[PDB]
């Protein structure tokens, strides 16, 4: 059946507003004149794509026995010499000839740019056309556009298209909405919590919930097509009323789909975990209770009344952690994640940095709560006074959007902002200030129990022989880091692989699982090639920047 | 039986699957469908490197299926008059649903799709509002499917990759070694061929070549095969003896040659200049060629045992010593002798005066290497780009600084890291960034020391190999009277 | 009747120079 | 700022201009270590853009009569880089000086911080102040 | 020839090129020279106007696509071939790439018998002194 305003979710206030503005003055005309108000002219909507514009046109036109009218923006034009200017008055001359109609108006900004700023002649006509005659009763155009900033200023003022709707993403209990609308003439056997699936479920927008939905449903039907030997000779009987989605389906298509929003810079699935990144304990606490405390329970800060911190900068030697932290968060942390490497956005052209700059932060804002994992800063965000080198001036134009960008950043959306730079002391001072990157976390060198911590983390899913001391090779290794300990582990692998190698060459030699495990005198000749990763220098310049 | 099948595409089995769903299984068992209220998907974007089969499966689908089929190219469908692009996109889209339950393809829709927000011509952002409102709006669509095929989906408007629009992107990717041998048996099925061709050896040998790359080795085969018997019998137009047209016989030997002319389609631009060597014109410094071989063939070859183990291979090397020690002949008998494939660059090579371009220009090499991998890439002169990050306050607006940074993420970040071998050489090892020489990014820190009296002896021996010399000639006394000589001397 | 033109002229670039401080 | 040749000019053109239209307004230009660039820095340059931008700025402030009554406030962090044509007196005169919190002013700073906290009734600011003495507003 | 389909109406070069290979398709088994195809065969990524894109599109679409040729040969000339599209760089588009390059000795010799067949020479000259002389000569 037609979608109804039922159909709808997520949106109270706005949809409220809609039927307001368009059922009583269309309902009642002689009311409004009594109060001594005219019903406006037009209303325009606006916002993300995939949030339900076309869908509030449909449910208005379905609700309202009034007579509809939709002209498609770029149905509007012609070949013929001025005929779409015709076109768009007989549209209007038919809708308020028949009857107290209204009138939908999709993709306006096809038909509706800025007049200055161009270059054909026609598109000037219809627009002046339309504006024209619009702005000339019992009758109200509906515009929907997904860019608002794209359409002649002269559209937007009063007595034409005056009234604006933000249709904006849903919140936890709009997307829940969302979720039962979809649900409803849909087999959901008997195990299942839509309130769990809206909690985890953070940036999806409208139709994305859909396109969980009917994953899920995907899902279920790939269990059961040949589970069962299902005949595709001809359809099966009793299997088909015995589909039901269970969870699993759900938190499978979750597993898999973005949000349409971060379609474009959706990162490759890189496996770790949290008992993967041995030691650093405190430090992956910390960063978990900070990171959960704003989405999962807000309202302990809003009763403290103070805002959460968006940020943190991890600093270091090299080989110590902290891409191996952000990987780790950007697996586990049940929140969005864009990754960006430092000359990544760079261009030759002038202003366009600045234009991925303020796209990808757009980016991070739309689908919240995000955090977007700014590795080595060294590249976009060094010392202003010290780049004396004036490339025409594009490092300190990107510093400065990079700054506009996160300290004009308010409370709401939670955009959290992790940097990771090797070299403290080239990052600018603006940058390291309370507001913007407040918290400094320091991933010191190993220690003794977190190098065993390391190791145990490291060959944790690798056959050993039993009896095996790992403590042994923790002691008398005091400089090392987590990469040289990975060394000496691949070291051992390379040698085990080399054995098992030479006995299978023999045992073929002489035909015509030598090695399980790792063997104690492969460790022993892997540790004869062992150096320390980082000099004593570079632990007297941290060791500095720590104590200044 | 010559139009293409579903049996005529391999390697790709999950994705073939996921549009054999998609295509078929709302036209075979719509019942199935209708049990659950749910709809399925109604829009399908392919996506993925050029040569790898899209529009193979594109044909495949149309020949197929039973349903209605209509296909749109790209460009085709602008026209010059003004209000007649829109035109023909309403008229194809009535035309595909008014007829029957149908599948549009719409061929490179990168040239139709912009990113109507960087575009400036009015034409185009009306095209892709039109394209917008059809495919989805009021009455959306009443059983019409949309396939797209594009190259660099990152050019498409975000409207587009909407559910509703284009629900599942599936990405038709670079074979493995299974997928280049079902590749190979099908192009190879109606083939004259010798006993003695083995495919498998094949498939294993070719190393980043994707789908069409595949057809080039065998047509080529083929040619060698045909200039091997066509100077047998030559110039007779009107007729052609049946002893030569048939015993043909495309031999495992044409295969060889074949494969050694022929390089991975995606590393068509980089290719190196044949600069032939071999193990045996190194003299000296076994001990190390034992080790780089190794490092370099056990991952390409022994697969399995690292899986058995669960742990990652090391992917570095460096070599440091005086110049002359044999550092640039290792890494050409490297490319000559290694299977994998060989990017040769230069130090100072990817600089270039624009901002940004730099940085660029290593991502490209790089996006180059991880697409054909296994790959090893070797960086002459290492100090070259690679310097200590001192700020470079009097340089180029720290330009030095932002192309150490982007090497350091590009070979350790937010990266799959399947085989990427690097190998330095560097005759000033002290202006190196310590960022470099840490595990994960350049594992082995291999000296190449001056040579002994017995290296000295096998570098002449080594050197003299393709001379006519004198019988009573003793190399040896050269040897013992060279101390602290090295290969160049 | 008429007809929609089209024109992409040029943009602007920016360049990267060295320095020597004595 | 933008990649086209003229459009940057014109979007700080429209700006003042519905600055002017809204009189009276408060144009705030913050860090203008961006706007204002240190005239002709270096020769290598994106296209003397920079240089555009800063004259289109100086002919469009210099226009400011008695009438229409605006007011630019500016606001950086780095006083350095501030072109000495913008700064020159007669067309932006006024420096304020913003210095660091003392004691009393950091307890002040902090009663203004805690107004919307549900603070322990047995607990007192005065202690942190008198302690944290080079700590500034942000700490 | 390469910029000959060039057009300043919108959505014409396509229209040119389309009409050229339904033209060498119609009649015979053909071939199809294009002359200096850099000019219209960019890496799609480097250039911004879209002309250039969308003739780049319709080339790729027309060398190979469903339906794709029948007994027709497209033959390339070009003096840089890295600054050409790398989805023409294929099997099935451009199977091969010949490596017209500067002759040897014995390719110099031959050039001289060529070109002096026609003229009317001395007794006194020969040509292995001159095709010796002669290094770095292109032909
Ligand atoms: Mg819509
Ligand atoms: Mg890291
Ligand atoms: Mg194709
Ligand atoms: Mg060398």
């Amino acid at each position: 059946n037609e979608v109804g305003y039922d159909d709808i979710g997520g949106c109270r206030k706005q949809m409220a507003q809609i039927r307001e503005m368009v059922e009583l003055p269309l309902r009642h005309p002689q009311l409004f004149k009594a109060i001594g108000i005219k019903p406006p002219r037009g209303v325009l909507m606006y916002g993300p794509p995939g949030t339900g514009k076309t869908l509030m046109a449909r449910a208005v036109a379905n609700e309202t026995g009034a007579f509809f009218f939709l002209i498609n923006g770029p149905e509007v034009m012609s070949k013929m010499a001025g005929e779409s200017e015709s076109n768009l008055r007989k549209a209007f001359e038919e809708a308020e000839k028949n009857a107290p109609a209204i009138i939908f108006i999709d993709e306006i900004d096809s038909i509706a740019p800025k007049r200055d700023k161009t270059n054909g002649e026609v598109e000037r006509r219809v627009v002046s056309q339309l504006l024209t005659l619009m702005d000339g009763s019992n009758v109200v155009v509906i515009a929907a556009t997904n860019r608002p900033n794209s359409i002649d200023p002269a559209l937007r003022r009063f007595g034409r298209f005056d009234r604006e709707v933000d249709i904006g993403i849903p919140d936890a209990t709009g997307r829940l909405e969302v979720l039962r609308i979809h649900t409803k003439n849909m087999k959901l056997a008997d195990d299942v919590d839509l309130e769990a699936l809206a909690a985890e479920t953070h940036g999806y927008v409208g139709a994305d919930i859909a396109s969980l939905c009917s994953e899920a449903a995907m899902q279920q039907i790939r269990e059961k097509m040949d589970l069962i030997d299902l005949d595709e000779d001809e359809i099966d009987a009793e299997v088909l009323d015995s589909l039901g989605v269970t969870m699993d389906n759900f938190r499978f298509a979750l597993g898999n789909s973005n949000p349409s929003a971060l379609r474009e810079t959706v990162v490759e699935s890189v496996n770790v975990t949290w008992d993967d990144v041995g030691g650093l304990d405190e430090i992956k606490e910390e960063l978990k209770e900070t990171v959960e405390y704003p989405v999962l329970h807000p309202d302990q800060y809003t009763k403290f009344g103070l805002s959460p911190s968006k940020g943190v900068l991890f600093y270091g030697p090299p080989g110590t952690g902290k891409t191996l932290l952000a990987k780790a968060v950007a697996t586990e942390v049940s929140a969005n994640f864009i990754s960006v490497k430092g000359p990544e956005l760079l261009s030759m052209w002038y202003g366009e940095s600045e234009s991925n700059i303020r796209d990808i932060f757009d980016k991070a804002r739309a689908a919240a709560p995000t955090v977007v994992f700014l590795d080595e800063l060294d590249s976009i965000a060094k010392a202003r006074g010290g780049s004396l080198g004036d490339a025409g001036g594009a490092s300190d134009r990107v510093v400065n959007q990079l700054l506009t960008e996160m300290d004009g950043m308010n409370a709401k959306k939670n955009v959290f902002v992790i940097g990771a730079t090797n070299r403290p002391d080239q990052i600018d001072p603006a940058i390291l200030r309370p507001g913007r990157l407040d918290q400094l976390i320091y991933v010191p060198l190993p220690d003794e129990n977190a190098r065993l911590s390391i190791l145990n983390a490291q060959l944790r899913k690798t056959p050993l022989e039993p009896g095996l001391e790992l403590t042994a090779i923790a002691k008398a290794t005091q400089g090392f880091s987590g990469a040289d300990l990975l060394y000496i582990v691949q070291r051992a692998a390379k040698y085990a692989i080399k054995d098992s190698i030479e006995a299978h060459r023999q045992h073929e030699a002489e035909k015509e699982d030598p090695v399980p495990y790792i063997t104690k005198e492969h460790f022993a000749e892997a540790m004869k090639t062992a150096k320390r990763s980082v000099s004593d220098a570079e632990l007297r310049r941290y060791e500095a920047y720590s104590q200044q | 039986m010559n139009e293409v099948g579903y049996d005529d595409i391999g390697g790709c089995r999950k994705q073939m699957a996921q549009i054999r769903e998609m295509v078929e299984l709302p036209l075979r068992h719509p019942q199935l469908f209708k049990a659950i209220g749910i709809k399925p998907p109604r829009g399908v974007l392919m996506y993925g490197p050029p040569g790898t089969g899209k529009t193979l499966m594109a044909r495949a689908v149309a020949n197929e299926t039973g349903a209605f089929f209509f296909l749109i190219n790209g460009p085709e469908v602008m026209s010059k008059m003004a209000g007649e692009s829109e035109s023909n996109l309403r008229k194809a889209f009535e035309e595909a649903e008014k007829n029957a339950p149908a599948i549009i393809f719409i061929d490179e829709i990168d040239s139709i799709a912009p990113k109507r927000d960087k575009t400036n011509g009015e034409v185009e952002r009306r095209v892709v509002s039109q394209l917008l409102t059809l495919m989805d709006g009021m009455k959306a669509r009443s059983n019409v499917v949309v396939i797209a095929a594009t190259n660099r989906p990152n050019s498409i408007d975000p409207a587009l990759r909407r559910f509703g629009r284009f629900d599942r992107e599936v990405d038709i990717g670079i074979p493995d070694a299974t997928g280049r041998l079902e590749v190979l048996r099908i192009h190879t099925k109606n083939m004259k061929l010798a006993d003695d061709v083995d495919l498998e050896a094949l498939a294993a040998e070719t190393h980043g070549y994707v789908g069409a790359d595949i057809a080039s080795l065998c047509s080529e085969a083929a040619m060698q095969q045909i200039r091997e018997k066509m100077d047998l019998i030559d110039l007779d137009e009107d007729e052609i003896d049946a002893e030569v047209l048939d015993s043909l016989g495309v031999t495992m030997d044409n295969f060889r040659f074949a494969l050694g002319n022929s390089n991975p389609s995606a590393l068509r631009e980089t290719v190196v200049e044949s600069v032939n060597v071999t193990w045996d014109d190194v003299g000296g410094l076994d001990e190390i060629k034992e080790e780089l071989k190794e490092t370099v063939e056990y991952p390409v070859l022994h697969p399995d045992q690292y899986t058995k183990f669960g742990l990652s291979p090391s992917k570095g090397v460096l070599f440091y010593g005086p110049p002359g020690t044999g550092k640039t002949l290792l890494a050409k008998a490297v490319a000559t002798e290694v299977s994998a494939n060989f990017i040769s660059v230069k130090g100072p090579e990817l600089l270039s005066m624009w901002y940004g371009e730099s940085e660029s220009n290593i991502r490209d090499i790089f996006d180059k290497a991880r697409a054909a991998a296994p790959t090893v890439v070797f960086l002459d002169e290492l100090d070259s780009i690679a310097k200590a990050r001192g700020g470079s306050l009097g340089d180029a607006g720290g330009a030095s600084d932002r192309v150490v940074n982007q090497l350091l993420t590009e070979m350790d970040g937010m990266n799959a890291k399947k085989n990427v071998f690097v190998i330095g050489a560097t005759n000033r090892p002290d202006q190196i960034d310590p960022a470099i020489l840490r595990p994960g990014r350049l594992d082995q820190l291999i000296y190449v020391p001056l040579p002994d009296e017995n290296a000295r002896l096998s570098i002449l021996n080594a050197q003299l190999r393709k001379t006519p010399l004198e019988p009573g000639l003793e190399l040896t006394a050269i040897a013992k009277a060279t101390q602290g000589f090295s290969g160049a001397d | 009747a008429a007809a929609a033109a089209a024109a992409a002229a040029a943009a602007a670039a920016v360049a990267v120079a060295v320095a020597v401080a004595a």
